[PDB]
Order: structure tokens, then sequence, then C-alpha cells
């Protein structure tokens, strides 16, 4: 059948989330770090942070919160499971031991309504009393919050505004009362409500709906002694402490809208604020001889777009950016020529997100390294991930990376970006201006145009920034051979999308080839609007384009002609040829696979996955075995199953192997981590290398009954089953995982206490003891 | 084609059906001219005119040939005729309604629909009283009632159709128009309706059998004694029972009135002789459900009516029927031995009052006292056929002069009110006593006839052996 | 002052039990003594009144004269709190006229009809006469009975269950016309196309036959959204859809980093698809997800949504004013779109209506599903605290000719599965108060003779009646008069015991639709069918008789 081994190599570098505060102590500040499948306690220490132990958790955290109630000494800590599985954490210890137990336990999850595309907002109440939690838009489900109580039940109260913008509490109030931005037809305002849990309803508040702009989004909670609201739209700064309307607009806040924010001072005088560029800001409020006097901003210079922060002890601002590396940076008193009143106190890395990578083993022999595209724009950097283990090497680019393939006649790397200039004047210095040659493509047939930058492999400089012409868009890349030509050719699909334009109808593929630090344009062939990835079917340029997947044969002319009318496509976006078999990945049509016929010249239709599934990667395995990634964090390989007994039925893949993934896959590869039964990697974009390895049928029931045996046993902070969690999140199908083996599992029995060995051994005898322990140590030698 | 002429004309009506799908087609793209952003609009308007014109002139043709299918008059005939002018009416019910947007057209419908709704409420009343309103106590006479009794009544219609889940629920009324002077009040003192299932509707038949009808003794609101048994007595009152018959279907709220035969309500048991006679003299001169003043005037009913009515006491109460030869000693019993005319106007009073020569006996009651001692004893002798019936003593002397000798006959004396008698030639003929019922009780005639021998040859020449030899 | 006289016929002869409730309810006049009191001065010069004969009954005080029939005593006991399936009282005789309105309904929206939500406010609101535990088993029965006359009530007037049925008959009618197009000339390669949205096409992509089911599960609804999408892109390229062609081509491009899509695009419109509305009817539901429908315009979008919101377009369909709105379109207006013929938009158009009664058959069949499970919700809660009050009864029985069938009939309702399969068990339910025998301080035979002093205009037990009950009380006389809805017990819907199942609802009665056309209209004048009468009565007018008068026995207590 398919029995598939899937194991990371890398834990997720991107930081997801953090939330500090007295964890482990009444006076020790703890910053937990909630990122991917993991939960690290980070002690505050003069060097910045000190690493005790890293949690790791079932998926990712849907809503952190790290809050002291009455009475409480450590503060409680309190995880969503991804599943809606609600689990109140209490921090214990016995003699320096990092041991993390649960106070309670409850599911909260809901059999219909429409989730909230913004985001589950969590939340709890300055007195400690309630749960505000923000499943689906318009339904609020509030947990009691007692100190006698182990079932976590949430009540359904039906939010009269069926849909909201963002949701916080007022701080300040001597009552439950909360300040929610409704979203209406007829423009955007904000409310307040009572959570009472007397009545199990919502009330009226402290003050009526207040007239706010159209465009309010972010809201951020006054603390205590101010009181009030603070909400920040597009541009306007509003504040709302009563019925007073305090708004001052900064046109700098206009382009670059408010994304996070930071409480330095717990007054709420300074309170640093983030936008969607990096460009720290901070706000400055002085209390009215309490009501507001004024408001000011300040520029505290640029950083990598960030997400969560969260204040630290001596001025220190830990900055989890996702896009990019995350930096501690420092609050100091220094200025300059931007005013940067903050440092870089510490440096942290990060491999997401992942856009494209490749195996190159040119002076590597084996054990190839991997360009990881991580980044975006100014924080776009090509991580030379490299196995010895991992060595990573920064190329900054200071433009978004997009696509890169592998060239052997020049030994050099084809990167495309599209770098961001107002409108054309530019912005950052990119790698363009950074470049040894510019110039534009011949043929004619704010603004981020797509250039081709080619690097070098050793010297890591951009030899030839040929950028294409306005409007002009690529999205597929190939640097293979074309046709008896051994040159690997530069076949770019670019397309000319107008800006007034609402539907693709003008494009044109170009095709180059780099020839000794020369990019010289061959030929170019015009289309029908945007093109998709393509893959050369044996050399010959295969057409993808959208719904007609086309063969375009390579002459000796200079010509580039069509050969097929496929017409059962509606998108060619993830397009694989293997073989003879031409796999194109439809959105909406799944799986399709298609073969090439000479004495024909269109590609049949023979296999077909009948499932309607949302596609976000594919991959080929084998001729029969195709592995396939959801948008839904589930992966899924189906089989061949063209001998059937109906004629209908034969097109139809049969799925057997089903696994439930959790990472969001970009791109696949081919290669391993070792020098000269499976090499298949793909780039996630929270930063998990991940490895699949088509295991045997021997070695795939040596595991079977390890892993149902080891989830009773080894279980994760909450009395949370295993297998349960292994279920897929599909809309389609809700089913466990079927024909697959967990590797983070098997990972645990290395590190794993040695009388608990004998109690997962004992129920096997292969023909055993002793032998589990040395045959899962070369599944960890691979790689 | 009695049977052909009703299977085709399902077919015929559910052609107009395939056009009006494809008429619907063309209306459809018409109504798409609204607000239209202009040269098809008048294209497809004089196309939907022309498209409607044969389908009203091809309806027209089946107008008229479902009238002609209800002058034909069994029961399966209206069965499939109903269920097609059912089906019709769904058509035009959608029809009207698309054509309420100015589409001329409308008006074509209504002519066309009011002719359906106006053949229906002609053949629902056509289509009747299958069970004729009889008493249980009764014998062999039928439509006589008594008070404090019940009677039962099925007004079946030939319809076989009947709605999904729709109880038609009926009612019977007794004497609600009847109440000229002379007619006494009945009034049932029971529960009076019929729960009609569909299910033995759809199957079976509009079955409405009233029964357990109780009957009051009442009288007018005004005058009572003497107003109600003077131009009309008690035994010579008719009584007519209506039946008010609902019927639905799809919203076809009739109300309909199958008015069923008048009958003789009596207030005793003892004058159920007397109470038939008045039944026998109305159904004979007429057949009319409906009759108010018929026993006012005083009838003249002659000879040629009064054959074939009363055979049919003899024939359903014992078997065998009045044959010719004994029609012939009635009438000169009742005029005379030497009539020679046969259009003598009987009246009802020398019916049942007039004594029959030479035996001054009443016409009606004599001929109650012979079938009421023949129904116990001679009920084997008179269906076979052993003997010959009513037979006069003039002809029964001219038929023996002309035979052998040795034969004897059985036949009924008129000088008595009835019994058996026998006579035989051996010229002289001979004659015994008349034996009514109270001799036969002890013993049967059967036992007579072997041990008396003057019996030898039963007529004509059977012997006494092998007529007699089943009844031993 | 203006007093009232009724009259008694002897029709349908004479019950043991019809005797007691005469007898100490209504008085039987005679002669001129016993009605004096009226003012029965009768003058001796009518002719029909000297011939010994009652008649021409002479009278100085005017009044109402009433002919009431025997038979209309038998039908009481089907009009009374315990009628068609009734609980056995002060409110229970309001709580059978608001429950009348529920079935007898013309063309209601079966949505404005009281749900579980608002149901329960009124549970606690019910009244009774003569203990204080046994009210809690009478009311523990209104709570299911809502369920007789909708979710139990199969091929009834306004049931939501028998709307299901009616929708897959419409559907295939639907899926027919759009065949039709390449048959009919007026409706190349074009005439293809519209095939594929056929459900032959459709269901053959999954790997399931055409049947009667498959356009029911909620995967079916996924394959038709590619189908819909590729008969925009080829057919058509308007204005409008154009907008909607560049969101989802910009939306696979921003996830290429995982991101969303902020607020960037300025000219975007108010799509079909981000329509935010709500039932009100329904307690809890969600926002519904509106599929991507497109060639309307902005004015008939929000008027389409805010009906489906309320009454999910049902008058439209079948109800009051329902020919205006076929010269428009029941599921979607007839809109204007350029660069397309009248034939070219006309097949588009009824694949959208495809795509939109699809989803509405969707939507219909998930918010009964729903609410079969919030109706077993308090169902099953009631079952749980009814059980533990009457068994506290039974222990102060014990302690202080009933006592013996309390515990035997109290644990047979623990065997009840409760759920399909839950349609027999709620037959069964009823069975047990019949059995169980009320004391004679709380019995039937009370109930019934009380109803008729409340259809008198001398006697009313109670003046405010529910909305519900306002116009449900008027089916209250109806009944004495001529009972529509007679005796519905457990065995009559034990025969035909449609479960809550998709094989089960679509199949079983099919030819049902012949009734339903005589049973709306029934309903409608329904509410004004009252038998009363109150013309003044002069010497010579109305001339009944003396013996045949009957008073009420409150009448004569009065003077
Ligand atoms: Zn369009």
């Amino acid at each position: 059948m398919s029995y598939n081994y899937v194991v990371t190599a890398q834990k997720p570098t991107a930081v997801n989330g953090c939330v500090t505060g007295h964890f482990t102590s009444a006076e020790d500040l703890n910053l937990l770090i909630a990122k991917n499948t993991r939960l690290e306690i980070y002690v505050v220490t003069a060097e910045g942070l000190r690493p005790v132990k890293e949690v790791g958790m079932y998926g990712k955290i849907a809503v952190m919160e790290l809050f002291r109630p009455k009475g409480e000494s450590k503060d409680l800590l309190f995880i969503l499971t991804a599943k809606y599985n609600a689990c109140i954490l209490e921090y214990k210890q016995s003699g320096e031991s990092i041991d993390i137990i649960t106070r309670a336990h409850g599911n909260v999850q809901d059999r219909i309504g429409r989730p909230s595309e913004t985001g589950i907002i969590g939340i709890i109440d300055p007195e400690c009393r309630m749960i505000g939690l923000r499943l689906y838009d318009g339904l609020f489900k509030v947990i009691p919050l007692d100190r006698d109580n182990k079932e976590l039940k949430a009540f359904n109260i039906r939010l009269e505004e069926l849909h909201v913008i963002d949701v916080k509490f007022l701080y300040g109030c001597q009552a439950p009362t909360i300040c929610f931005v409704y979203q209406d037809p007829q423009g955007r305002h904000v409310k307040t409500y009572e959570v009472s849990l007397r009545e199990k309803e919502f009330n009226k508040g402290p003050w009526k709906q207040e007239n706010v702009e159209a465009e309010a989004s972010m809201v951020i909670a006054v603390p205590e002694p101010f009181g009030g609201a603070i909400i920040i739209g597009q541009e306007s700064i509003t504040y709302h402490n009563g019925d007073k309307y305090l708004a001052i607009a900064p046109p700098i806040i206009k382009q670059s809208t408010i994304v996070c924010h930071n409480r330095v001072d717990p007054n709420g005088s300074r309170y640093l604020l983030g936008d969607m560029e990096g460009r720290l800001f901070m706000l400055l409020l002085e209390k009215e001889e309490v009501t507001l006097k004024d408001l000011r901003v300040e520029l505290l210079g640029e950083t990598s777009i960030a997400e969560c922060l969260t204040y630290l002890d001596n001025g220190v601002v830990f900055v989890g950016s996702r896009l990019g590396d995350s930096q501690l940076v420092k609050l100091n008193v220094d200025s300059n020529e931007q005013g940067s009143y903050v440092v870089a106190m510490e440096t942290f890395t990060n491999l997401g997100p992942i856009v494209d990578m490749c195996v190159v083993d040119l002076e590597r022999q084996g054990q190839g390294q991997l360009v990881t595209c991580s980044g975006a724009f100014k924080e776009g950097s090509l991580r030379i991930i490299r196995n010895g283990k991992l060595h990573i090497r920064t190329v900054p680019l200071y433009e978004s990376p997009r696509k890169i393939c592998y060239q052997e006649v020049s030994q050099c790397f084809g990167v495309l970006s599209s770098r961001i200039e107002v409108q054309t004047t530019a912005l950052r210095p990119s790698a363009s201006t950074q470049a040894l040659s510019s110039s534009v493509s011949s043929s004619k047939l704010e603004v981020e145009v797509h250039n081709l930058l080619i690097i070098d492999q050793h010297t890591f400089e951009v030899l030839h920034a040929h950028q294409f012409l306005q409007n002009e868009y690529a999205l597929s890349l190939v640097s293979c051979k074309l046709g008896k030509d051994p040159n690997t050719y530069f076949i770019v699909g670019t397309a000319m999308v107008y800006p007034e334009e609402a539907e693709p109808k003008q494009g044109r593929i170009v095709v180059f080839q780099y020839s000794d630090g020369k990019l010289q344009t061959v030929a170019e062939k015009e289309v029908k609007g945007a093109v998709y990835s393509m893959v050369e079917f044996n050399g010959k340029l295969l057409a993808s384009i959208n719904s007609t997947v086309r063969l375009y044969e390579w002459t000796t002319e200079k010509e580039l002609r069509t050969e097929c009318n496929h017409y059962n496509n509606i998108m060619a976006l993830y397009l694989k040829t293997k073989g003879d078999f031409i796999l194109v990945g439809d959105l909406m049509r799944s799986v399709l696979l298609l073969a090439y016929k000479p004495m024909e010249g269109n590609f049949e239709e023979i296999a077909r996955d009948f499932n309607p599934n949302w596609m976000s990667a594919v991959e080929i395995l084998d001729d029969d075995n195709f592995l396939g990634a959801e948008n839904a964090f589930n992966l899924f390989v189906c089989q061949k199953d063209s001998a059937a007994t109906t004629d209908e039925e034969r097109q139809h893949l049969q799925e057997v192997g089903l696994f439930h993934l959790g990472e969001f896959v970009n791109v696949f590869c081919h290669g391993s981590l070792v020098m000269q039964q499976g090499s298949v990697l793909f780039g996630t974009v929270n930063g998990m290398i991940g490895l699949v390895t088509s295991l045997s049928e021997s070695w795939y029931n040596l595991l079977l009954d390890m892993q149902n045996r080891l989830n009773k046993v080894i279980k994760s902070v909450g009395k949370i089953e295993h297998s349960f969690w292994r279920s897929f999140h599909t809309e389609r199908k809700t089913e466990p995982a079927t024909g697959f083996i967990d590797g983070d599992l098997i990972e645990s029995f290395l590190d794993i206490s040695r009388p608990k060995m004998q109690e997962v051994v004992a129920n096997l005898q292969y023909d055993t003891a002793d032998d589990l322990i040395k045959v899962v140590e070369e599944l960890t030698r691979i790689h | 084609e009695i049977e052909t002429r009703i299977l085709d004309l399902q077919t015929a009506v559910e052609a107009l059906v395939r056009s009006i799908r494809q008429l619907k087609d063309v209306q459809d793209v018409f109504s798409f001219r609204y607000t239209v952003l202009r040269q098809l609009v008048q294209t497809t308007a004089n196309e939907l005119d022309r498209m409607r014109k044969e389908v009203l002139d091809i309806s027209k043709a089946l107008v008229g040939r479902l009238t002609t299918l209800v002058d034909l008059l069994l029961e399966q005939w209206l069965t499939a005729g109903a269920k097609v002018l059912f089906h019709l009416r769904q058509l035009l019910k959608q029809l009207k309604d698309m054509s309420l947007m100015l589409r001329m057209f409308g008006q074509g419908v209504d002519l066309q629909n009011a002719q359906v709704t106006e053949l229906l409420q002609r053949l629902l009343q056509r289509s009747v009283v299958e069970t004729q309103p009889c008493m249980p106590q009764t014998l062999h006479r039928p439509l006589i009632l008594k008070t404090g009794s019940k009677f039962t009544v099925r007004t079946r219609l030939l319809v076989r159709l009947q709605e999904g889940n729709e109880s038609l629920k009926a009612e019977v009324s007794i004497d609600r128009n009847s109440e000229l002077p002379g007619f006494r009040k009945f009034n049932i003192l029971t529960s009076n309706q019929k729960s009609l299932t569909p299910e033995e509707g759809q199957r079976q038949g509009l079955i409405w059998d009233f029964g357990f009808l109780t009957l009051v003794e009442q009288r007018s609101v005004g005058a009572g004694k003497g107003s109600n048994k003077g131009p009309l007595p008690v035994t010579e009152e008719l009584h007519i029972i209506s039946a008010m018959v609902e019927y639905v279907y799809q919203g076809l709220k009739m109300k309909l009135q199958t008015d069923t035969l008048p009958v003789v309500i009596i207030s005793n048991m003892n004058q159920l002789s007397i109470a038939w006679a008045s039944i026998l003299w109305f159904n004979m001169l007429s057949s009319t459900p409906k009759d108010q003043q018929f026993f006012c005037k005083v009838p003249k009913a002659p000879w040629s009516l009064l054959g074939p009515a009363l055979s049919w006491q003899f024939s359903s109460y014992i078997g065998r029927g009045l044959d010719p030869e004994q029609l012939g000693m009635l009438r000169n019993k009742l005029f005379g031995k030497n009539c020679k005319t046969e259009d003598a106007l009987l009246s009802w009073a020398d019916f049942s009052k007039r004594e029959s020569p030479p035996g001054k006996i009443p016409f009606w009651t004599w001929l109650d006292k012979i079938l009421e001692l023949v129904h116990d004893h001679l009920k084997d002798l008179w269906n076979d056929g052993r003997i010959m019936g009513f037979v006069s003593r003039s002809e029964e002397r001219r038929l023996l002069k002309k035979m052998v000798s040795g034969t004897f006959l059985l036949r009924f004396s008129e000088t008595s009110e009835g019994g058996i008698t026998c006579s035989w030639v051996e010229v002289l003929i001979y004659s015994v006593q008349p034996y009514t019922k109270e001799v036969l009780q002890s013993l049967p005639l059967t036992e007579i006839i072997r041990h008396y021998n003057p019996l030898r040859f039963l007529y004509p020449r059977v012997p006494r052996d092998e007529a007699f030899g089943c009844y031993y | 002052a203006m007093k009232i006289v009724f009259e008694l016929i002897k029709d349908e002869t004479a019950d043991p039990f019809c005797r007691k409730f005469i007898l100490d309810n209504l008085v039987q006049l005679k002669d001129i003594e016993q009605a004096a009191r009226f003012g029965f001065a009768i003058e001796p010069g009518s002719e029909d009144y000297n011939r010994g004969v009652r008649s021409f009954i002479r009278l100085k005080e005017p009044y109402n004269h009433v002919e009431l029939k025997m038979s209309y005593l038998k039908n009481a006991r089907f009009a009374t709190a315990n009628g068609a399936y009734g609980i056995r009282p002060a409110w229970d005789s309001a709580i059978w006229g608001l429950l009348r309105e529920v079935e007898a309904v013309p063309y209601s929206n079966p949505f404005t009809f009281p749900t579980c939500e608002r149901l329960e406010g009124i549970l606690n609101r019910l009244e009774y006469r003569p203990t204080d535990a046994c009210r809690t088993l009478c009311r523990a029965t209104v709570a299911v009975q809502y369920a007789i006359s909708i979710l139990y009530g199969y091929d009834r007037s306004a049931s939501v269950p028998r709307y299901l049925r009616r929708l897959i008959d419409e559907y295939i009618d639907l899926q027919d016309r759009i065949r039709r197009l390449g048959i009919v000339p007026v409706l190349g390669k074009d005439m293809n196309i519209v095939q594929n949205v056929l459900p032959e096409r459709v269901c053959a992509q999954i790997g399931i036959p055409f049947t009667y089911e498959a356009c029911l599960l909620d995967e079916y609804y996924d394959c038709i959204e590619s189908n819909i999408e590729q008969m925009y892109d080829l057919l058509c390229m308007c204005k409008e859809c154009g907008m909607r062609r560049m969101e989802r081509f910009e939306r696979v491009r921003y996830n290429t980093i995982g991101e969303r899509y902020p607020k960037k695009k300025r000219d975007r419109e108010r799509f079909f698809e981000e329509n935010y509305v709500i039932i009100h009817s329904h307690p809890d539901l969600g926002v519904l997800k509106l599929p991507k429908i497109r060639h309307l315009n902005p004015l008939q979008q929000l008027m389409m949504c805010r009906y489906l919101s309320k009454d999910l377009l049902y008058d439209t369909q079948f109800g009051p004013s329902n020919a205006f709105s076929r010269a428009q379109g029941v599921p979607l207006p007839f809109s204007a779109v350029q660069e397309t013929d009248m034939n070219i938009a006309y097949a588009l158009y009824l694949a959208s209506n495809s795509y939109f009664m699809c989803f509405l058959l969707r939507c219909v069949r998930d918010v009964l599903r729903h609410e079969e499970e919030a109706f077993r919700k308090l169902i099953l809660r009631l079952v749980n605290e009814a059980v533990e009050i009457i068994r506290d009864d039974v222990n102060s029985r014990v302690w202080a000719s009933a006592e013996e069938r309390d515990l035997a009939i109290a644990r047979s309702l623990e065997e009840l599965t409760f759920s399909n399969g839950f349609c027999r068990d709620a037959a069964r339910f009823l069975d047990l108060i019949d059995a169980f025998h009320f004391p004679k301080a709380l019995r039937e035979h009370r109930a019934r003779e009380d109803l008729l002093l409340h259809t008198f205009k001398i006697e009313k037990m109670y003046d405010n009646r529910p909305l519900s009950a306002y116009y449900g009380d008027r089916l209250v006389p109806y009944h004495v008069l001529m009972g529509g809805h007679r005796r519905r017990d457990g065995a009559v819907v034990r025969t035909g015991g449609v479960n809550l199942t998709d094989n089960e609802i679509v199949r079983g009665h099919w030819r049902a639709d012949d009734m339903m056309n005589a049973r709306l209209r029934y309903f409608d004048s329904i509410d004004s069918i009252e038998m009363i009468r109150n013309v003044s009565i002069r010497q010579e007018t109305l001339m009944f008789d003396l013996d045949r008068m009957y008073i009420s026995r409150s009448e004569l207590e009065s003077l």
C-alpha cells in the first residue's frame, strides 16, 4: 500500500506568539514563547533569555494567556488546542523541575458556526472571573472561572452583532464590561456589553455606542488608571474614556496600519505600538488633572515585520516577527538620524517562511544545502542551510524572493524578485541596486514588477539584475534543458497584467539564456492571460496557462508551437511531470492524472481524485502513489485505482493513505541531509524542515503497534488523547490518520527513561526487546 | 367502441400537456425581456401569440367529445372519464395564473373552464340508489319502514375516485320537503352520517351506505291526526328520503342531492300486508323517485301492467315466477269467467277491498294468505314445478276431458282462502276438501299423495313415484 | 335584560354520561310558569297557539335562540382541553386553542410559529385548577405536542419535514427545464456545457449513482461549486463578474506567504457571499454561508437576503400573492447583463437558480436537523427532571386506589431510545397518561362540562388569551358544531411512523398532493365558523315550542 514515515529535521523557528509574566515564580519574569507545536520557557536574565525546557504541544496555540487570578502566585497558563480543546494549565515545581500540570480540562468544540476568518479572540477579564472567547462570528462562549471547577464548559451567548472586527475588555472599570468594534453595512462602530454570569446574557454597559471611523480596526485596551478605550483604524487613533473623543490622525499611520502594540508603562503613559512595516512607534498619554490631555507619536526606527510584542525588564522588548528573523530589542536613550531610541540587544535565527528551495551538491558531493527563500522584501534572505550540524548563511536581498532553480551551465542561482517602489522612485535599496548588470526584455507583447536577479553560488552576488517591463509579472521559472540543446534556458512565464483590467487577457512567456555572465534572450511566446507553474516534460516545454494545458514543442528554427489541447483542467497551480504521467494539481478538481500519447497529441484523463479538496502542494513519489497536501493542514496519499469494474469508478483515485500533519507546505523538493528508503523534503511557512521516508511493509508493522501503545503512556499537558488529536481538520471528512507513522512520537523514545523502555517492547517479539532500541537510531541518522 | 372511447381520451388530453411544457418555455423567455438594455422583444411576442393559438383550438375539440361520452348512458366508463376531467383542471389553473402578465389570453381559458365545471355538475348528479331502502325484518316487501326500527340505504355513485386522505362525510335527511298535508313526519333520532374513507372509494367506489337509521312517531307542527290521515292514509303515504351528497375534489365544492324512491312508513307491524299493496301500485304505473300527490286521486291500471307486477311476489319470495297460465285465472276471478277484453281499468279500491267471486274474499287478502301457507310447507313443491299453481275450476275441467284416465292434478282452491286441493278424472271430475296449513303441520302433503289408489300420474303422466321420490 | 334561551334537540338518543351533564348544567322548560322569569307573556290570539300547539310564543322580552342538537355534545369532547391529542386544567383549555392554530394553517410562514427558545418561557406560565406535584406531569406533555403538528405531522399544512418533499419534486422539474435548453429552439458547443451541470454528471464525479438521495449530502454541494464558476469565465465576461475574477486570482498569490488580504482594494463591491445574515426565528444557527452567485444588481441583492433572514423566501413560493412572484422569479429575479443575448443569459440564469435551490435545500434540511436536536435536548432534560418529581409523589402517597398504578408506569418511560426510532417513543408516552387513574377532583368528565360554560356568553373563565390562541380559540366552537380535527391518538401516527431519515422523508408517501389542493384553501376562512345568534325575538317571530326550550343552570340562579 502507501506507508510513509513523516519525521522532522528541525523545529519550527517562526514566532507564532509570546506572552510574558511571572510564570515560574512571583518575582522571576518569564517569557513564554508560544511557537508552533512547542512552548518554551525563558528566564529573563542580564544576558537576555535563558531556556530551561521546551514543552511540546499538540499543534499551534490558538489562545495564549499568562494571568494571575485573585489569590495566586503562579501565572495560570491558558492553552487552547487547535481542535478547540480548552485546558487550564498550572505551573508546578518540586526542586527546580519544569513540570507544568493541568488545573482544569474541557473541550469547547462546536458542531456548527461560521469560523472567524479574522481569528479566534481569547481574552481574560480584569477581574479574572470569566473567559472571553470569540470562536465564531456572533457566537461568544464564556467559561465560568471558578477555583473548584475542573470541567471546562462554555455556554452559548448569541452576540447580537453578527460580525465583529476586534473584541477587547475595558480595563479600569469595576464591572465585566467589554469594548468591541462590530461590522455593519452602514458602518463599523464600537459598543459596550456586560458579561454577567448571573444572567448568562449581554447587557447595556456604562456608555452607549459611539460613532467612530469606518476603517477602525485594532483595539488597544487602556489600563486601569487612565480608563477608556483606544481604537486605531487605518490612520486615526481615537480615545474613548467615556463619551469623550480624542482622535489623532498621523499621515504616517495611513500607509502602514497598526498591527501589534506593547505596554511599557503599567500606568499607560508610554504605549509602544507596531505597524505593518516594522517602524517602531510609541504613544504618549498624559493624565489631565483619569482623562487624557494630549496624544503624541514618535519614530523609533524600523525592524522586521512584527506580530507579537512583550515588554521585559530593564527596558527590553521581544520582537516576535514572523516575516524575517526575531531580534531582542532593548529600549534605550540613544538618538540618531532616524531617531531610533532602540538597540539590537540579541538576534535569534529563523528559517520560515520557506518560499522555495533546492538541493545542490556541486561542491557538497551529497548532503546538498537548502537555499530557503526565507522572509519577504527587506527581510528576504536566502538562508543557506547546510548539514555538517545545520549552518545558516544569511544572504540579505532586501527584496522579495520568488522562484529559484538550478543552473548547470554557469554554476549560479536564478532567483525571481518583485521589489516595492513608491509610484516610480525606489524606496529600499534592494539587490538590484547592488547588482552588476541590468537590462530590460526586448519584445513588448506600491508597484511590484517582476525582475530576474541571478545570484552566484559561491560569491553570493547578483551577477545580472535583468528586469522585465512595466506591468510584467512572472509566475513560473524553469531552468532546465529544452529540446536537444543542453543549455539550461530561462523559460520565464511573465504576464502583462494591466492595473485597469480585471481578467487576464495578455501575457508573454519569454525564454533567456545565461552565457558566461550574460543574460542573452532567445525568443518569445506571447500567450493569453497569466500562466501557472510549469514543468518541462522530458525537456519539452509543457505549458500551464490556466484551463488549457498545452505542450509547446521546441524545434531547431527558434519557434515554440503548441501540440496539445487539454481543456478538462481548471487550474494548473501545481503542475508536475514525472515519467509519462502528467499530474496537474487543481484547486477544486484536486489531483488529476494525465498521460501524454505521441500517436494522439493530447493528455488522456486516466485517474482523478474524486474528493474536491483545496490543494496546497503536490508531490509524485512513485508511479502509483502520489502525495497531496491540503490547505487544512492534512496529508493524503492516493493510489492508482484504474483496475476496477465500472468504467466510471476507474477514473477515481482511491485515497487510502491519510495523515494529519499540522503545518502548511509551500514547496517540495528531493534530497537528503546525508552525503552519498526516502528522500522527500519540503519547505513550510512555520520553518519546519520535513522528511518523508517511504517505509517498507516489514518496517511499517514494527512501529504500528508501538505508536498505538505509546499514546496511552506518553500524554501531553492536559491528559489529552494523542490519537484523538491525530484527526483531520478537513471539512469534508474528520477522520483519524490511517496508513502513516508519526516520527515525532518515535523521537520521544531516544530521550525516554530507562524503565519506560520495557513497557513498550515487551508486547512485541520481532523474529523483540533490545532490537527496538537499535533500529530507531537509523531513522535519525539519515538526516 | 364501448370500452375504447374512454382509454384514448387519457392520452388525448395528455397530448396537449406535451405542448404545454414547451409553451412555458416560450412564455419564460417572453418575460425575460423585462428591463432589457430590443428587436427580439417583438419577435417573441408575435411568436407566442401563434404558439398559443393551436392550444386553444384543439382543446375545444376535446370538450365536445367529452360531452358525447356522458350522453351514451358501465361503472368503469365514468371511472377513467372523471380522472380525465380531474387532471384537466390542473393545467388550466396554472395557465390562468401565468396569463395575468398581459398575454387576450386570460379570457380564452375562462370560457373553456366554465364548460368543465358545468359538465362536472351534470355527470355527478346523473351518476344512484343501488340498494333500495329496505328493513331487515321484511322478507320480500322492500321500500317499507317502521317507527322505532332501523333501515339501510346505499347511494353508490359509478365514479370511483376520491381525495388522498379526505373523508367524504355525507348525510341522509328524511322527510324534509314532503311535509304536505296527509304525510306524517319521521325524523331519525340517531347518527345519520357515513364516513367514506378514501381507500374504500378509489378501489371499490363512493359507497354511502347509511345504516342504523331510527324513526320517530311525530306529526305536523300545527295539524296532527286527520290532516295526515285524510287524503293519504298511513299505509298509503309516500315519504321521499333525500340524501345530501358532498363531493370535494381539488376545491370543487359540490352539494348534490340524490333523492331515493318514496317509501311507506307504518306505526305497527300487523299492517304489513296492506302497506305492501300501496308500494306495488306506485312502482307499476310509474318509476319516478319524486312524487307528492299520487294516492289523492283514484288511479285506474289495466291488466297489462298487473301481469309482470304480480310475478315478482313469487319469483323473489319462493323461486318460481308466475307463468302466463297462472295469470289467466286472476283476471277471471276479478272481472268475470266469460271476459273477452284485457284493457279493464282496475281501480285501487277494487284491489284490496272488492271481494272475488265465488269465494267472497278480497283480491289482496286472498293472495297474501296463499303465499303465507305455502312458505312453510309447499316451498319444495313450488320451485321444482310439481304443481301448476293458480288454476281455476273452469279451465281445469276442460283439459281433463282430453287426457287419459287415472291422472290427477294439484291446484289452488278458490272457494277457500288458499291452501291446497286435489282433483282427478275417472267423464267425471272429482274433488276433495281444501287442506290449509293446519293439516300440513303434523304431516306434509308428500306422504298424503303416496298413501291415499286414485292418485297415479301427476300432471300429465309423471308417476307419483318419480315426482315425489326425492321428497320422501 | 338581554337573556338567551337555548333549545336542545332529541337527536342522538341518550347516553348515561350526557344525562348527568345536562341535569347539572341545563334546565328544561315546560309550561309558561317555569319560563315567566324571562318575560314569556303569551297572548292567546294566535291561531296556531290555540290549536293546542305551543307555537307562536309571544315574548315581551327579546332574547337569543340557539338550535342545539345532542350531536354537538358528543363533539364537545373533541373540542375540549383533551381534544385531538391535547393534555387533560384551568389554562389547558387555552392551550388546546393555540395548538390548533399550528395545525390549521393556510399558508403562514412556518418560522413565525413559536420555536423552542420562547416555548419554555411560557411553560412556567401554565396554571391549573384542582395536586402540585401533578402539575409538572401535565405540563411535560405540551413540550412534545408541538412536534406532533409539525415534526410528526407528515403531509399536513405548513410543516417542516413535509416541506422537504416538495423541494425534491421541484428540484427535479427544475433540472428538466435546464436540459431542455438545447431541445427547445426558442430557449454549437454551448448546448453541451449546460449538460455537465445536470446531476447525471455531477454525481458521477464522486462515485455515487443518480438517485433521489445524492442531492441531500453536504459533499454534493462542493462538487457543484466548480461547475458554476466554469460558466462565468467562458459564457460571460461582464464587469460584474470581472471584479470577482481578480479576487480569486490574487487570493492564490497571497497564499505563498501564509497571509490574508487586508483592506487594500478600494473598488470592491458587496458580494453575495459576504452577506452576514441569520434567521431571527431560530435561536442559534450562525452566519449562513451564502453562495458566490453573480449577475445580480446591488439593489436586488439586499432585498433578497432580507427575506432570507426573515421568511427564508417562502411567501413568494407557497403563500399569498404568489402570481406576482412568477413574473420576476421566485429563486432569483430577472436581471439584465450586457454582452449576452436573450438565450445566452437565459442559460446561466437557470444554472444560478440550481446553485441557489440546492444551497437552500441544505439550509432547510440543516435547520430541522438542528431543531430535531434542540427539541431532543429539552425533551431529554424534561424526562430527567419530571421522573424525579413524580418519584417524590409516590413516596409521599405511601407514607400518608391510584397508588400502585404510579410505580408501575414510572419506570416504563426509561426504556425509550429517544433517537432514530424516536417517532414510536412519543406514541407510547401518551399511553401512560391514560393508564394513570386521575382522582375525582381532576378528571376529564368535569373538564368537558366546564367547556360548554366557556362557550356561552353568560360564563367565562379567562378573558385574556395569547396571540396564537386569539385565532386558535375561534376553532373550539367550530369543532363543537363540526369537528374538523378528530381524535389523533398514538395508534394513527404509529402506522405512518415516518422517522426523520433521509431515506424516509423523501420516499414513503408520494401521492399526497391531492388533499393539499383543498387543505390550504379550507383553512383560509376556517377561523370564522362560530355558531352564534344575537337577533332579537318578538311575539310572532322565531316561533318555536315551550317544551323544547332549554336554559343553563347559571341562568336560573341569577334570577
Ligand atoms: Zn458575468
